[PDB]
């Protein structure tokens, strides 16, 4: 505090000095670019942003084995000479990408999905905490699962619970966005996913909905369609390209199979098939549980009584109930949440949600 | 700590430092610059090297035996350090010696006869031009036609560096009603050969010659301002100012404003209105009344002119109303604006500073902020460098008059002597002139009776002005 | 002003940011920050404009009227109609059933704010072209000294996502500046046929323009300076949010006996 | 010590470059696909650039022009990936990757998942193996063996293995080329990596150049006409002319796989190029109890119970379902609380991956 | 001077022709003797 | 200095110097590409009284929390962030959704979806993040989502893959909003009658935590939307509204103002500025045709 | 560092309009005059080199040429030496090219100093002429008004750039600019002419000054825009009575 400021400023003084004698050789003011190519008779090639292409020579702040292809440079404006490096968390590298660095959601916010929340854990988690039990029995690992079902109550849920205990990064790339229309630009994309898992690990890779670049058709001629095929075959290749103990694991989500590749399957990595389904008694007693420890509410109201008339629905359905139930609540101007209320609220969804009908009892 | 602040800004910069140190040493005998920097003058252009050497003229005046005596290791038959130096070294003689250079002068007139003959070589060029700036101060104020017939084949070779002194030369010697023989022969002479620096020059050389003429000299104030030619003109309003410095006439200001206004050419409007204070000098009071309108103009020229044309007329008393003029004036957009404000400012007020006027410890302050700056222009920080060795002359004790206080009665040095400061970039060795007019504020004991030094105190009631004085 | 002098490069108008400053595009697809106009201020300057730059002194010279006109995504423009009612005989009664919809509104303000009735945006023709029933229509655009504006409604058609149903609305828009107008839609059952089920590209176009009539037709305040003639010839191939009344009130047969 | 000797270095370096540089520079200004020289002006001539860009097309065409060292200038003397004429002065086509395929000489597997592919690896017996073990016989006979094999079915479930098999049997050198490698975004630099892999099939010859994919590299299309699809035609053309072109193919092998067997090009498809078209081979009952064994031995299981018990409850299955039994069993055994597999953890694991698997 | 950018041509009155040159600018320019109009065409250079 | 500098800030650069000249605003560019915003609209929901049901519902569902969100707070509840109204199509849809927003003095903000998924590379993509940077920053703000819709006044029919390509990226969107942000009183508001071909998940709360159901029309009701309109009218006295609407059978509010406009008509071809019960009646029989087609 | 450079009446406008017909193409000439001391270069007359259809180039400068048309201008009575050059060069005008410094250093050995001249034509139809001269190297001013000497004491050492750029200034002589001035029968007519067609027209002109005076008028209304209405007020005012002193 006082220590620091005595010390601190002669300190900061030849620092400057010498720091405005770096500042002078190096130039400013600089082009940002990326390199193309990395070149070992001390030239680059480089991609500048506004297009050309230079052959450049390098300028001495670093060396060729301390530079990678597609790293991120200072050009100056020369010939676009590389006057330093420059790091690409910045700029860009991404394709479609939601970054949650450890997320907020977690097995104890979405309550009992307790069998499926099993799983996952032997999968996904216990890897990445215990490579031992498949070392020493000398087995690989699952190094992918699958999630089906429908996104916000099953599939996303899990997949964010389960990167939030591991510490993981949680990626989401949206696949069919990638579904761009021009040929030759998926696989770019797919390219560039990979690309940012390698330099980020530990991560899970989360691809939603695989089924618009996930085709794989019968046919290219005909109505065929050629770079719907090319970039799921990027995709794949990189995927089976990559194998970890712990450093990745993916995450699918997808509602056919048959639209995929069975080497994008390939047996011996994706051994999991985790699917959702609507919760027991008990995981239903506990998702319940939950939702009314944040309620004021009446003591006629149970969860003994809310369970029996419930046919099983999924926990999305109990939380939008929930919302309803405290709007007529609100509406009638009070607090207390009767047994009443939850009722009426829990049938309305219900009723919104089956519009399908088949009797089945006959 | 004005030198030292930065060293860029061309070597105007060094120019300046030189010129406010000359100032502050003045008849106090005292080397300082230069005993420090002599990588200085490495710096330093050849014309800042000129005065470099002259500003020790300026300090050694007062010393006639041995203001001499120092410049005689820089003559010629003892050579230099430098040709640079060697030309600055007669500049400073003249400088220490004028109007008793009785000698001195038929010495300097050999060496302008002698390369008249031939020396084309810079070096050379700038040896016979030292002698004949020098030598125009010596003998000014006394008729010498072999000193007017020397001069004029100087000008024959055509030389842009030497014709410029020789030109002056010419004015400051036959200074008085000229002959009519030198206003026709100059006037022709002037369409006939070309240069600019020769223009400025014999226009300058022109006028001088016209003192206290009035109507006898309306005829060259005619045929001048009947030349198109910018340097004539330029010329041509200060021929009035001469002719009628002193006696007020309406008619003299008129021929100056309509000059001034009308025509296109930049220069000849700030010439126009220096001119006027001149005239003016007598009815002081009117000068805040003219130059509050010419303050507000879109021609930076007229506002640079009029900073000193307020400041020449109003120099020997006070006016806090012209002072509030100038005061916009010091931080207008224009460098060169800023820059001549400064300098107008401090010939004023010395001790009248210090705080007798609250604003004018802003103006002392804001004189060393420029300084201290260095996203300051060359111009700007030019003016606060020679602004500030006005106003500490002499060491605080002396003055700039004009109109003066101490003698109460016109002087042909101190008219004159502003009118060479007004170009100072125009050609560089010039502001040696003010020189001329440094007069002591002594309040010393006196015998009617040969003089022994008393020294005692009369005891009356007196305000604080040596007690306010600019500070350490 | 001798500066301030053709030749000028077009540019587009985005938003003034403050007094003396604007931002604009100019078409050559580099954006600038530039000064504006001190001959305008923001109380005679509009945000959306078509704007003059200069060419390399690129700032605000002058200010154009908002233009549409350009050889991408065309646009149909026939000023100086020619054609006067009655072409073809046995329209008596039609002559009357458009004269009411469509001529009268613009002509007269006055009438519907009266009664307290606020003037119907659409009239619907049904039936087909070019045996008595597009020769009114024409002659309306005549008597009532308005531009005629012909769209091709299947000319957005464009395989883009972008262009063309931007254009619609400028269309439009530039339609209300030059007030009185016919939007005169050739075809409009033609794009309220739209998806139902899974086409990806390639059918994707028509839902754009049909969606665009809509929210503009229910999304604002009754008025016509502006009149939209729809002209069919399948009647079933349809939506009925076309159909819906306080905006399409007027539904007029032509005859075929 | 370390961090002063660093930067010093990078100082001194730097100051002459920077002068060398800037004087090559001087003008108007080895890896170069494109090679502007910004407007060194001069004239007949001095301009001399190559670019190769769509955007401005220059041709210094019309056979010689007989220089020492030289186009022009710019750091930058050089004619491109693809020549308008100028017989290639100063390095500009060698480029640090046109390499970066896998090549396994006498490989590794010889037998993995290899077990009841028994029709498909007698074929690979007749056509490959014996031309290479007795390449005098069938020059007698008259027959020509095999120019270029298909291979349709599973792709590496066991056909790259089992290629990888015969292939070490004669001790020929197995080339792995991955199709989606061949897809580069920039000029030509296509046509250069092909034109290698078959300059090297030549010097290295009795070898099997194993192209995984060639709808990567692409067949027949009705997307040539929408717009993008341009630098895939460059190397689609270029493999077709090499390979029929001059490469022999007696020894040397091309083996082809595919994954859409209906999508070739005419010029892929005509006999001359492809004869041969096998079908993948499904491990039969017993073969799949021998790959049982095989996996198993890195596993830490009892050897008392049989393989062959778990392969009867296992339906019709490939060389990849089998290993994921084998890693799955263990999961189960860490499960069932023992640290051995039992047959019935392989039983349990057999009905998980199966139902699971859903094709 | 070589090299020269080449064009494709989109109007063959007496001594003109319009060239699309690859630049992306059409031009009107004037026929000269080092030119036939009959090696003016798309699919030349 | 960079201590003025910030995440997003707009700046100006020298095209010769290539330095920082000025500094504009923070603040993404708007660009009017069918996604514009329409500040504070004029609308008003009691020109359609007599659909009061849907009033009180609509006030509570999407005004309370803005005005108040303290009372969904105290009570712990995750309070409305959207909005899906199903049921009847062709009411004036759009008019109650500005006469809100007038209300709540927000923009209306209307987004045409199908643009932002581009046959050009990305740019689409450029719409997308525009759109969530003002919506964050000029919040609260409601959305009005054209192009999902069934309901007579923006109807499109649903689609299986033009439009709900575009949804999973608004999905994307508010999942993101829910974590770290933790934003809530930023609406959107859906509205479509069909589901047979649009995803479920965007009605799971999350992204639509609230689904309330339009009410059918009744005779007494299309009195009450008829008595409002015909004020601004003048009538002939005598005139009963009742047995006008009674003469209505299915009648939307929509259908409802074009019977003053068309009685009105039928009045002025006529040249009388007073409209008979008689004239009512036949304007009606013509709005009931008009539902028939189609 | 400074010097005025003072351009000929002749030579600036048989430049500006080569130079423009010029381009594309690449133009250059001789510039002829002479030094006068220092501080001061006097450009007397120009004259064009050829073209030549890629730009001209160091490589296209032909002294026989030059030589001819020189030898030809001594018997009217034009002595001259050459005192520079002359280019087009579009974008350039605060800049050089490389080869441009190179072709300066060939050109500036063989005078004493000499002057680069560039003009640009496309900012010259711009209600500007851009025109800028420069000389990098050479004795003349660069020691005359040039951290002390910065740009010759760097430039000797070597491993530098600085363009040099150059003061510059105009005139010729009196009767060539009284001449220009009296290229505007003439008056006359003109005024005549003038007059008849203002008296025809002033039909539309009355009443469109009518709209214009009642727009002014209704704005001012709603506001208490008199700003607008004097300016508009003396244009109108100013113009009748021009069309009413005439007659």
């Amino acid at each position: 505090f006082v220590s620091n400021s005595e010390i601190l400023k002669p300190f900061e003084k030849k620092q400057e000095e010498e720091k405005k004698q770096l500042e002078e050789i190096r130039g400013n003011p600089l082009s940002i670019g990326t390199l193309e190519e990395i070149i070992d008779d001390d030239h680059a090639i480089v991609t500048s942003p506004t297009m050309p292409d230079y052959y450049v020579s390098i300028l001495s702040f670093v060396d060729k084995e301390l530079l990678e292809p597609g790293c991120s440079v200072l050009l100056h404006h020369k010939t676009m000479s590389i006057v330093g490096v420059l790091q690409d968390d910045a700029d860009p590298m991404v394709s479609v990408m939601k970054m949650d660095k450890s997320p907020t959601e977690s097995y104890s916010d979405i309550g009992g999905l307790e069998s499926q929340i099993q799983e996952i854990k032997e999968s996904v988690e216990l890897p990445l905490t215990h490579p031992e039990l498949y070392e020493e029995m000398g087995i690989k690992p699952p190094k992918g699962v699958i999630l089906y079902g429908a996104p916000g109550t099953g599939k996303t849920l899990l997949a964010k619970a389960v990167a939030n205990q591991t510490s993981a990064t949680f990626l989401r790339i949206v696949g069919s966005e990638l579904i761009q229309k021009y040929l030759g630009d998926g696989p770019r994309l797919c390219r560039q996913i990979f690309k940012v898992a390698g330099e980020n690990a530990p991560s899970i890779v989360f691809i939603d909905e695989i089924d618009a670049i996930g085709t794989k058709r019968y046919d290219s001629n005909s109505g065929g369609e050629r770079e719907i095929q090319r970039t799921m075959l990027e995709l794949l290749n990189q995927l089976d390209g990559f194998d970890d103990r712990g450093d990745v694991k993916v995450i699918m989500a997808t509602n056919k199979i048959e639209t995929l590749d069975p080497a994008l399957i390939r047996p011996g990595r994706i051994d999991r098939k985790i699917l959702f389904e609507n919760p027991d008694l008990s995981t239903k007693k506990k998702i319940l549980g939950i939702h009314t420890s944040k309620m004021n509410l009446s003591e006629d109201v149970n969860l003994e009584t809310l369970v029996t008339t419930k046919d099983d629905l999924s926990g999305a359905d109990i939380q939008a109930m929930c919302t309803e139930a405290g709007l007529l609540a609100l509406r009638e101007r009070r607090m207390q949440v009767t047994a009443e209320d939850f009722k009426q609220a829990k049938e309305r969804v219900m009723k919104n949600k089956v519009e399908e009908n088949l009797e089945g009892l006959y | 700590k004005s030198k030292s602040s930065l060293d860029g800004k061309f070597s105007l910069f060094h120019t300046a430092v030189s010129v406010a140190n000359g100032f502050m040493h003045a008849g106090t005998t005292d080397n300082s610059f230069i005993k420090a920097n002599l990588p200085w003058l490495g710096k330093a252009q050849n014309w800042a090297k000129f005065t470099a050497t002259a500003s020790l003229g300026v300090i050694h005046k007062g010393n006639l035996l041995e203001g001499k005596k120092v410049m005689a290791p820089y003559l010629p038959g003892s050579r230099a350090s430098s040709r640079f130096i060697k030309g600055g070294s007669l500049y400073g003689l003249g400088l220490i010696y004028a109007g008793f250079g009785r000698d001195t002068t038929d010495y300097l007139k050999n060496i302008i006869v002698e390369n008249s003959g031939t020396s084309g070589d810079e070096d050379v060029d700038v040896l016979l031009h030292g002698a004949s700036l020098g030598i125009g101060l010596a003998a000014m104020g006394s008729a010498n036609i072999e000193v007017y017939e020397a001069l004029k084949e100087v000008l024959y070779n055509d030389s842009a560096t030497s014709g410029e002194a020789a030109a002056l030369g010419m004015g400051l010697c036959m200074l008085g009603t000229g002959k009519p023989e030198a206003i026709h022969d100059m006037f022709t002479y002037s369409q006939e050969t070309q240069h600019g620096n020769i223009t400025r020059g014999l226009a300058v050389g022109l006028a001088l010659i016209n003192y206290g003429r009035q109507e006898l000299a309306d005829d060259l104030i005619t045929k001048m301002l009947a030349s198109d030619e910018s340097l004539l003109r330029y010329g041509g309003a200060f021929t009035i100012a001469l002719a009628y410095a002193g006696t007020g006439n309406n008619s003299a200001v008129k021929r100056l404003l309509h000059v001034a206004v009308s025509d296109s050419n930049d220069d000849v409007r700030r010439a126009a209105v220096i001119a006027l204070g001149f005239v003016l000098l007598r009815d002081y009071t009117t000068v805040p009344r003219i130059v509050q309108l010419l303050s507000k103009s879109h021609n930076a020229h007229v506002r640079c002119g009029t900073a000193f044309a307020l400041g020449i007329a109003c120099a020997g008393k006070g006016l806090q109303s012209a002072i509030d003029v100038l005061d916009p004036l010091t931080k207008d957009p224009v460098d060169f604006v800023r820059q001549a404000a400064m300098i107008a400012l401090s010939m004023i007020l010395i001790q009248q500073t210090e705080k007798l006027n609250p604003q004018v410890a802003d103006i002392n302050k804001n004189f060393l902020s420029v300084i201290t700056n260095k996203h300051q222009e060359g111009l700007a920080k030019f003016g606060a460098c020679v602004a500030q060795g006005i106003m500490n002359a002499g060491g605080r004790n002396v003055t700039i008059q004009l109109e003066n206080a101490d003698t109460g009665t016109l002087d042909t040095k101190s008219v004159v002597g502003l009118v060479m400061f007004s170009q100072f970039w125009y050609w560089f060795p010039l502001a040696h002139f003010l020189s001329l007019s440094f007069t002591p504020t002594t309040v010393i004991g006196i015998r009617g009776s040969d003089q022994a030094i008393p020294k005692f105190q009369m005891n009356c009631y007196a305000k604080e002005d040596a007690f306010s004085y600019p500070r350490m | 002003k001798r500066i301030q002098s053709v030749p000028l490069v077009i540019g587009q108008f985005l938003e003034p940011i403050d007094q003396n400053t604007g931002i604009v595009s100019s078409t050559t697809g580099m954006s600038y920050v530039v000064r504006i106009l001190s001959t305008l201020d923001r109380e005679l300057l509009k945000p959306s404009m078509s704007v003059a730059l200069h060419r390399h002194s690129n700032a605000l010279v002058d200010i154009l009227p908002p233009d549409s006109d350009s050889s991408i995504s065309v646009m149909g423009e026939n000023e100086k109609p020619d054609v006067t009612y009655a072409d073809v005989g046995g329209l008596d009664m039609q002559k009357q059933e458009i004269r009411e919809a469509v001529e009268l509104p613009l002509v007269q303000a006055d009438l519907y704010e009266q009664i307290g009735i606020d003037p119907p945006r659409g009239v619907l023709l049904y039936g087909p072209p070019g045996t008595g029933k597009t020769m009114l229509v024409k002659a309306v655009a005549n008597s009532t000294k308005a531009a005629f504006i012909r769209v091709n409604g299947s000319e957005f058609v464009h395989k883009y996502l972008g262009e063309g149903p931007r254009m619609v609305r400028d269309v439009f828009r530039l339609a209300r500046e030059n007030a009185p107008s016919i939007i005169f839609i050739d075809e409009v059952d033609s794009i309220a046929t739209k998806r139902f089920d899974a086409q990806t590209g390639s059918d994707r176009e028509v839902q754009r323009i049909l969606i665009e009539l809509l929210t503009q037709m229910d999304g604002f305040d009754q008025s016509t300076n502006v009149k939209v003639i729809m002209a069919t010839n399948r009647a079933d191939t349809l939506d009925p949010a076309l159909l819906r009344p306080g905006r399409l009130d007027r539904k007029i047969e032509f005859p075929s006996l | 010590l370390k961090q002063t000797e660093n930067d010093l270095k990078d100082i001194e370096a730097r100051i002459k470059e920077k002068a060398g540089v800037k004087e090559s520079d001087t003008g108007l200004a080895h890896p170069l696909q494109v090679a502007r020289c910004t407007k060194i002006i001069k004239g007949e001539d001095a301009k001399y650039v190559i670019n190769l860009k769509q955007i401005a097309k220059f041709v210094v065409g019309l056979g010689e022009r007989v220089s020492p060292t030289d186009i022009e200038e710019g750091m930058r003397v050089g004619v491109d990936r693809s020549k308008y004429n100028i017989e290639l002065p100063l390095p500009p086509r060698i480029d640090p990757s046109v390499t970066m395929m896998t090549v396994e000489e006498k490989p590794d597997v010889t037998y993995s998942d290899v077990g009841g592919c028994k029709d498909q690896i007698e074929k690979l017996r007749e056509v490959v193996e014996l031309p290479l073990l007795s390449p005098e016989r069938f020059a007698t006979l008259g027959i020509d063996p095999p120019k270029g094999i298909l291979l349709y079915g599973p792709p590496g479930t066991g056909k790259t293995l089992c290629a990888r098999a015969v292939a070490n049997r004669t001790d020929a050198t197995f080339i792995r080329v991955i199709g989606s490698e061949l897809v580069q975004k920039y000029v030509g630099e296509g046509a250069r990596m092909v034109r290698e892999l078959f300059e090297m099939a030549r010097t290295k010859k009795a070898c099997i150049i194993f192209f995984d994919e060639i709808d990567a590299v692409g067949g027949a299309r009705f997307d040539d006409g929408a717009g993008g699809d341009n630098e895939v035609q460059r190397t689609m053309l270029e493999l077709i002319t090499q390979l029929d072109g001059f490469d022999p193919r007696g020894n040397i092998k091309v083996m082809f796989a595919t994954n859409r067997p209906n999508t070739l090009d005419p010029a892929l498809l005509r006999p001359g190029r492809i004869d041969r078209k096998v079908e993948f081979s499904l491990p039969d009952l017993e073969g799949r109890a021998n790959i049982f064994r095989i996996h198993s031995k890195s596993m830490s299981v009892e050897r008392g119970i049989r393989w062959e018990l778990i392969s009867r409850l296992c339906p019709n299955s490939t060389g990849a379902e089998l290993r994921s039994v084998c890693t799955e069993a263990g999961m189960f055994a860490i499960r069932a609380r023992r640290k051995v597999a039992t047959e019935k953890d392989f039983l349990k694991a057999v009905d998980k991956v199966i139902s699971g698997y859903k094709k | 001077q070589l090299p020269y950018l080449v064009a494709n041509v989109v109007e063959v009155v007496g001594k003109a022709a319009v060239v699309k040159t690859s630049s992306r600018q059409t031009v009107f320019l004037p026929m000269v003797g080092l030119v036939d109009p009959d090696k003016l065409k798309p699919n030349d250079l | 200095n960079v201590k003025d500098l910030k995440a997003s800030q707009r700046v100006c650069l020298r095209s010769d110097s290539y330095m920082l000249h000025k500094v504009l605003e923070n603040k993404a560019d708007p660009l009017v590409s069918l996604m514009m915003v329409e500040k504070v609209p004029d609308s008003t929901y009691d020109m359609v009284g007599g659909l009061t049901k849907q009033i009180k519902e609509i006030k509570e569902v999407i005004e309370l929390p803005v005005k108040h969100p303290e009372l969904f707070e105290s009570l712990g509840i995750a309070q409305p962030k959207g909005v899906i109204l199903y049921g009847p199509p062709g009411t004036g849809k759009t008019l109650l959704a500005r006469a809100v927003a007038h209300h709540t003095d927000c923009k209306f903000i209307r987004v045409s979806g199908a643009e932002l998924v581009q046959k050009y590379i990305g740019e689409g993509s450029r719409m997308v993040r525009e759109l969530f940077v003002m919506a964050r920053e000029h919040a609260p703000s409601i959305i009005f989502m054209d192009e999902i819709d069934s309901i007579g006044s923006t109807r499109v029919e649903g689609s299986g893959g033009g439009d709900s390509e575009v949804q999973r990226t608004m999905l994307e969107l508010l999942n993101q909003l829910d974590g770290f942000e933790t934003s809530k009183n930023i609406k959107i508001i859906m509205a479509t009658n069909r589901l047979d071909i649009l995803d479920p998940a965007l009605l799971r709360p999350g992204r639509i935590d609230r689904k309330i159901e339009f009410p059918p029309p009744s005779v007494a009701a299309r009195a009450e939307i008829l008595r409002i309109h015909s004020r601004k009218m003048n009538l002939t006295r005598g005139i009963n509204l009742r047995k006008v609407a009674e003469k209505m059978n299915g009648c939307s509010g929509a259908d409802v103002k074009g019977v003053c406009t068309e009685a009105g008509m039928y009045a002025l071809r006529e040249r009388r500025i007073h409209v008979t019960q008689e004239d009512f009646e036949l304007a009606v029989g013509k709005v009931m045709n008009k539902n028939q087609e189609t | 560092t400074k010097e005025t450079v003072y351009i000929s009446s002749i030579a600036l406008l048989k430049m500006l309009k080569h130079g423009r017909a010029g381009v594309p193409m690449e133009v250059m000439g001789l510039m002829l005059g002479e030094f006068v001391d220092d501080y001061t270069v006097n450009v007397v007359d120009v004259f064009a080199m050829p073209q030549s259809g890629t730009g001209v180039s160091v490589e296209a400068v032909d002294d026989v040429f030059q030589a001819k048309m020189m030898d030809m201008l001594k018997q009217t009575g034009r002595d001259q030496m050459v005192v520079g050059w002359y280019h087009s060069h579009p974008g350039f005008g605060c800049w050089l090219s490389s080869v441009d410094v190179n072709t300066q250093k060939s050109f500036e050995q063989l005078n004493s100093r000499a002057v680069a001249v560039v003009v640009d034509p496309i900012q010259s139809v711009k209600g500007k002429v851009v025109i800028d001269a420069f000389r990098l190297i050479d004795t003349g001013a660069l020691i005359n008004n040039l951290l002390n000497k910065a740009n010759i004491q760097a430039l000797i050492h070597g491993l530098n750039r600085h363009y040099y750029s150059l003061n510059i200034d105009y005139h010729k002589t009196a009767k060539e600019t009284k001449m220009l001035m009296n290229l505007h029968y003439e008056e006359k007519e003109e005024s005549n002419l003038a007059a008849t067609k203002s008296m025809v027209k002033i039909a539309e002109q009355y009443s469109k000054r009518i709209e214009e005076e009642k727009e002014l008028t209704e704005e001012e209304l709603k506001t208490r825009p008199k700003k607008h209405l004097s300016e508009t007020a003396d244009e109108t005012l100013e113009n009748n009575i021009v069309s009413v002193l005439t007659a």
